[PDB]
């Protein structure tokens, strides 16, 4: 990045750790968890680290385990302004067929509906722990291998380990 | 009834926080969701906004 | 003293809805079948909400109520229906 | 991790109607249950109180 460092040292990056060896940094290529994230209108991020925008206005399918059905997420997107780009998300709906095949929402103050009821955080079931951060913000976490962030305003935010 | 407890001048109603407030920024409970005061609101098909404590809606 | 025994909890059961199991607890606290809620919750019989903000109350459509558990105040409304 | 937000000072903790007070009043939550800071309580065979926070049970 414009500047040296002796050799022998590991600076390591949020991934993995690498080594000044010859002028050569050596490096490992363990795999380490990737983020989609949504915010602002409709900015999105792929976990590959893509950006893009689609101001699509629908019950989209944000994310879900494909070769087999640990989970699925589904956005749900508004519009959010006078202006018709601008597209903000409402809430997101999250399931769990794990559990009950239970159906968790994700709502638009910081609160949290458990298949149509209200619920006070903590909610330590079994596996998900949904519990505030600041308590200004909700955070899920199902086993370890899953988080959330907070749909309150639409600032969507996941964990996928690389299990998935 | 005519309760008897703590409550806060009809100026004010109240917050989740502990405090009660003027009606200007008592947040909006539409589906349940915690809107803020001020809050531009809509699917393609519905139109809604958070004014004052109130969830106005239209098609 | 041995001569002091108050109420910690009260336990609800609805045949009517699931064979469900509620909690009053020494808080303002409710606990269904082991699940921490919410005040409001509306399910479709039972409304359980504050009262003053520091007192909770069931009501069981409209033949029940209850009153605060938490230091042990509990109280009931049985229509004359029972 | 090392977060971001609104804290305040080590000798005080946070109660749950926004402010947040020191240890000396801040109640248990002994089987979820929010205990007064003072709170003797107990079966024939259990013994419990809840001192500061945290809830004191023999047998």
């Amino acid at each position: 990045s414009g500047k040296r460092y002796p050799p022998g040292t590991s600076l390591s990056r949020d991934c993995n750790t690498c080594i000044c060896r010859n002028s050569q940094w050596i490096c490992s290529n363990e795999e380490c968890p990737g983020e989609c994230l949504v915010t602002g209108q409709s900015h999105f991020k792929s976990f590959d680290n893509r950006y893009f925008t689609f101001s699509g206005i629908c019950q989209y399918l944000l994310a879900r385990d494909c070769q087999d059905h640990s989970f699925s997420i589904v956005i749900e997107t508004v519009q959010c302004a006078d202006d018709r780009d601008a597209v903000c998300t409402r809430s997101v709906t999250v399931r769990l067929p794990g559990l009950h095949n239970s159906l968790v929402k994700l709502k638009h103050g910081a609160g949290v509906a458990m298949d149509g009821q209200d619920v006070q955080l903590p909610l330590l079931k079994g596996d998900l722990r949904i519990q505030h951060t600041v308590t200004a913000s909700v955070r899920l976490s199902y086993g370890e291998d899953l988080q959330m962030d907070w749909d309150g305003r639409g600032r969507l935010l996941v964990k996928l380990s690389p299990v998935y | 009834a005519c309760l008897e407890g703590c409550f806060c001048p009809p100026g004010l109603y109240m917050d989740e926080r502990g405090d009660c407030v003027p009606k200007a920024q008592c947040p909006c409970y539409y589906d349940g969701e915690i809107f803020q005061p001020e809050d531009i609101f809509s699917d393609h098909h519905t139109m809604c906004y958070c004014e004052d404590g109130f969830m106005h809606c239209t098609m």
